[PDB]
């Protein structure tokens, strides 16, 4: 049951949008909303607003009074001397749920004239007719405003509606809140050799009058919120689907054969998503815009779907069309479980995260396998016991403070972190999954179809509302409609790993006991940790003995530390037989590295990642290598690659080393096995017989049978061979000899590899090997010895990076005149000079840095001389820099550039709490409270950024260095 | 490439990894873009 | 017998 916080009940909206001029910046328009009162005496009407200039109101043609006010423009006063950031976290909650349209709020107060009081007693609709006007935009509509003169179409100028959850308060007045559902009518008029796309479908297009300006038309009859409501207008390159004709591609100018190749997958995601889920695509259009300057990689409303362009890719690149593949399936995943269901309060957001990321995973197991979504998957777990155990916890469905760890309020979207964030909707998923290991995942799939099912039922009624709450799913409605299908309740595991915020941490060590035969383990949790809590349900755990693979189920009760399980014979070392694994199969195993007395050959705690844990077990290092030899489960692999970097012995550099010639194993194992195989190399020095790590391997691989130094000429068409071969050197170039220093024998195959790369005769570019090649070169730059602090000129540089510097010298200059697909050489190479200047080689001058980062450039350009001048301001503790990327967050075109700064300033800091630094002025704690106070008033992810940056900076009290 | 590098940071804007640095690796000097997607995004040789 | 754009590009600068 849902019941509005809202006094009225909104119906029906008008978005008109005229004179959208795109040398002032600026939009007019009219709102036009149709609401019916639910109490008498309605009286005050509150809606949503900002950066709207507001011209007029008039209520059923009646001109009425409104009064404006922002709280979140300015948190605090400007007079008040608090410093502590508790202080604003309070005041940040405070303010925004004072705008809160999920309460009765709002900012715009209109007040109903007193006529129509007659007409709002008895509850009769009510036509509110609102015109606006957006001066000059610094959020909501982004501008994009190339400088090359012409007309706005020659020269590639559009528009777009940007920010996260509720952000359409920001061009246009609504009630801006996930659970109003209405039905729209959305007009644009627009020049004539542009396109406006928007949500529903276009019913037609008029030409005005002069015939310069045209008005498209669209309507939306499946009521969606305010929220998910987009705009995007330019002149776009248009393509349709020639697979599903009801789908249509906009691209920039000049894009028009990378849309092609790039979109051209997508009616397989289509499928996907409509043959698990048994409900067809909700909406009766679908259109994918790309666009320049994004706010986020990929934004989905309601039958729309937002990317950037730098997503798009020929046909010809490699290592980029999984991740574009993999932005089209989770934008596709949230337009059927995100902006078709919707939330019902900011709680149960973990439903729909949940439902989005699990069915998403789902489409990834089905196009990538299963071994690349157990991969997927554990990368997801470590990133949670990660930000976990790092930071409090991660609380899913919260009840209103209940997290009081963190520093952040989370009442609302528009608090959060933007880490928290990331790991909100991880995390969702990975219980969604758990979920699915509770009750199968058949009846999961019905779930989602029971919901949809009823949304599509409410979605074609036309009461307003009496039925169209049906469209909103709740955890309640969600534990229901569970309960239904399966007839268990999940509610032990919502308890423990929804309501209760925390990951377990798993100890394990065995003893085998010969005498009974029995194997006696012994799992303790660390429970007193900030991040964990206690786990007391069952537990699986597989143990391979000579006899097979057996499954046991532990109860780890609070007082429980001894489980004895038993064990089987040892009868398949008597006779030489296969020895049977986990799936079917059997194997020839050497077992002259197992003990006599004990048949186990490897044990594995909670093998299915059945719960959000971190395990830490103490096998013996032969265990080890037969888990990573002989294991049929990828996570068991990497993490006995992960184990085995404690045990430099030569038997685990046989076990890595067969694993690296093997195929027919996971590639993912193989480029874990290089790195854990350059650490083994590197701490078995003095020790080690022939030729450095992988390069005999290398040469045996990937060159020529009659010349060893002379490689291959490329050909990428294996894919497997291919991100092996662009990872080997990389990883061998960690390789060190006794003097600390990176062997001549490595460096120079990594250079003879970067001289002999010959790529015109395969179909695939090179970019991605020759910047990993520039990375290679990077690692292995040992610091220099400077004698007395001698000043770093040219004479006296190392005979081993002139070589280095001379072919980055030549790579970035041959990127200057034949540039690569995303700039990925002018990215190393930009990291590897500042590899070269964080050791005493190359001069420590941030010039080079700052003239990449300014605004023309290209955005991965951009971000990594960024990063490179964060990393010279944390190093050299330099003033004006900190000063240069502070004034960039204030005012940088690009709004994802300016949360990058913010992001990468908080990761690497200049100065922690701590420190000691002389950058701990209080002119730049006012600097840091007026950029939380004001300033990033406009965006709501650089005010979390800036409250994220004040706490690493400064902490939660108040700033030690002031008065 | 040396050769066509050289030359055309010789006749241009050059910058330098070392203070005065033109005759030992010079690089050609970053200019921005008025559209860096199509620059970056477009392939060249098709 | 083609030059390489590397080569192509020299020539015409």
């Amino acid at each position: 049951g849902f019941e509005s916080p809202r006094p009225y009940k909104l119906t029906h909206q008008v978005v008109c949008i005229n004179n959208i001029n795109f040398q002032r910046k600026s939009v007019v328009g009219f709102v036009e909303l149709t609401i019916f009162p639910t109490v008498a005496n309605l009286n005050r009407i509150k809606l949503n607003s900002k950066q709207c200039r507001i011209y007029r109101v008039r209520i059923n043609d009646l001109e009425a009074a409104f009064i404006y006010n922002d709280p979140t423009l300015e948190v605090c006063h400007s007079e008040s001397k608090q410093r502590n950031l508790n202080y604003f976290s309070n005041a940040y909650a405070a303010a925004v749920s004072a705008v809160d349209p999920d309460a009765g709020n709002g900012e715009l107060c209109i007040k109903v004239p007193s006529e129509l009081w007659k007409h709002v007693d008895e509850l009769k609709v009510l036509k509110i007719h609102i015109n606006f006007s957006l001066d000059q935009p610094k959020g909501g509509l982004h501008f994009v405003v190339p400088s090359v003169e012409g007309s706005m179409a020659e020269r590639g100028a559009h528009v777009f509606s940007c920010g996260y959850q509720n952000s359409t308060r920001f061009w246009f007045p609504c009630v801006d809140s996930y659970s109003e559902l209405c039905t729209w009518k959305l007009e644009f008029t627009v020049d004539a050799a542009m396109v406006a796309v928007s949500n529903g479908d276009l019913v037609e297009t008029v030409y005005t009058h002069d015939m310069r300006k045209k008005t498209f038309h669209y309507m939306l009859t499946i009521p969606t919120a305010a929220s998910n409501i987009s705009l995007a207008i330019g002149p776009f390159e248009i393509l349709v689907d020639p697979y599903m004709h009801e789908v249509t591609h906009f691209c920039l100018p000049q894009l028009l054969p990378l849309l092609k190749h790039t979109t051209s997958y997508l009616h397989e995601v289509f499928e996907f998503y409509e043959e698990i889920l048994t409900c067809r695509y909700p909406y009766s259009c679908f259109k994918t815009v790309f666009i320049d300057e994004a706010y986020v990689e990929v934004a989905a409303y309601a039958s729309m779907s937002i990317f950037s362009t730098n997503l798009l890719h020929s046909a010809m690149i490699i290592d980029e069309t999984p991740l574009t593949r993999r932005c089209l399936a989770q934008s596709l995943a949230q337009q059927f479980f995100g902006c078709f269901i919707s939330r019902m309060s900011w709680s149960d957001e973990w439903v729909l995260k949940g439902i989005s990321g699990y069915i998403y995973g789902l489409w990834m197991k089905k196009t990538f396998g299963v071994n690349e979504y157990r991969h997927w998957i554990k990368e997801e777990l470590d990133k949670i016991v990660a930000y976990e155990l790092k930071t409090g916890g991660v609380l899913l469905h919260p009840i209103f403070n209940p997290a009081s760890h963190l520093h952040f309020s989370i009442k609302h979207p528009h608090t959060l972190s933007w880490e928290y964030y990331s790991m909100f909707q991880c995390k969702a998923h990975l219980v969604m999954r758990l979920i699915e290991n509770r009750i199968s995942m058949e009846f999961m799939l019905q779930v989602f179809n029971k919901l949809l099912s009823l949304a599509s039922t409410a979605s074609s009624q036309k009461f307003q509302s009496h039925m169209w709450s049906q469209m909103l799913v709740s955890t309640s409605g969600f534990l229901k409609s569970i309960s239904n299908v399966s007839g268990k309740d999940i509610q032990p595991l919502i308890k423990q790993w929804v309501d209760q915020s925390g990951v377990v941490k798993f100890y394990g060590s065995f003893a085998f006991n010969r005498k009974r035969n029995v194997l006696e383990l012994e799992i303790k949790q660390d429970y007193t940790s900030p991040g964990t809590q206690k786990y007391v349900g069952p537990l699986k755990v597989t143990v391979q003995e000579l006899d097979g693979s057996f499954n046991h189920t532990l109860q780890i009760e609070e007082n429980s530390l001894k489980h004895d399980i038993p064990c089987h014979s040892k009868s398949r070392r008597n006779k030489k037989k296969k020895i049977p694994l986990m799936n079917g199969e059997e194997v020839d195993m050497d077992l002259s590295a197992m003990d006599a007395d004990s048949p186990l050959l490897w044990i594995r705690i909670d093998p299915d990642m059945s719960v959000l844990r971190k395990v830490e077990f103490e096998q013996a290092d032969f265990m080890w290598q037969y888990q990573l030899r002989y294991e049929r489960d990828v996570v068991a692999q990497q993490e006995s690659i992960l184990a085995l970097e404690k045990f430099p012995t030569p038997a685990s550099r046989l076990a890595l080393t067969d694993i690296l010639e093997q195929e027919q194993c996971f590639y993912r194992v193989r480029m874990s096995a290089c790195f854990c195989l350059a650490k083994i190399a590197n701490s078995m020095v003095s020790t080690w017989t022939g030729p450095p790590a992988m390069k005999s391997l290398f040469t045996r691989m990937f060159c020529c049978k009659s010349c060893p130094n002379i490689v291959k000429t490329n050909n990428f068409m294996s894919f497997q061979s291919y991100f092996l071969q662009k990872t080997m050197p990389v990883a061998m170039a960690l390789l060190r000899d006794v003097h600390n220093l990176c062997p001549k024998e490595v460096l120079t195959f990594i250079l003879d590899l970067i001289k002999y790369n010959d790529n015109r005769k395969n179909k695939f570019s090179d970019n991605y090997y020759r910047a990993e090649m520039i990375d290679a070169l990077a690692n292995s730059v040992t610091p220099a010895v400077s004698v007395n602090n001698e000043v770093r000129t040219l004479d006296n540089l190392n005979p081993d990076v002139r070589l280095i510097l001379e072919e980055i010298t030549r790579f970035l200059n041959m990127e200057k005149l034949l540039p690569s697909y995303r700039h990925t050489i002018t990215v190393s190479c930009l990291r590897a000079i500042r590899v070269l200047q964080k050791n005493g080689h190359v001069p420590s001058d941030p010039a080079l840095f700052k003239s990449y980062a300014e605004y023309g450039h290209f955005v991965d350009i951009r971000i990594a001389a960024l990063e490179a001048v964060v990393d010279y301001t944390k190093v050299d503790r330099s003033y004006e820099e900190l000063q240069w990327l502070l004034n960039m967050i204030q005012n940088d075109p690009v709004p994802y550039v300016r949360h990058k700064i913010l992001n990468m300033l908080t990761k690497n800091p200049p100065f922690t709490k701590n420190m000691e630094s002389p950058l701990c002025n209080e002119a730049l704690v006012d600097q840091l409270w007026k950029l939380m106070n004001s300033g990033t008033s406009h965006d709501w992810r650089l005010r979390c950024g800036a409250v994220d940056l004040y706490f690493t900076l400064f902490g939660l009290s108040r700033p030690s260095c002031l008065p | 490439e040396r050769a066509l590098t050289r030359f055309m940071a010789k006749t241009g804007e050059t910058q330098s990894l070392f203070k005065d640095d033109v005759s030992t690796f010079p690089l050609i000097a970053a200019r921005p873009f008025t559209i860096p997607y199509l620059t970056a995004l477009l392939p060249s040789e098709l | 017998h083609e030059l390489s754009v590397e080569q192509q590009l020299y020539y015409k600068e």
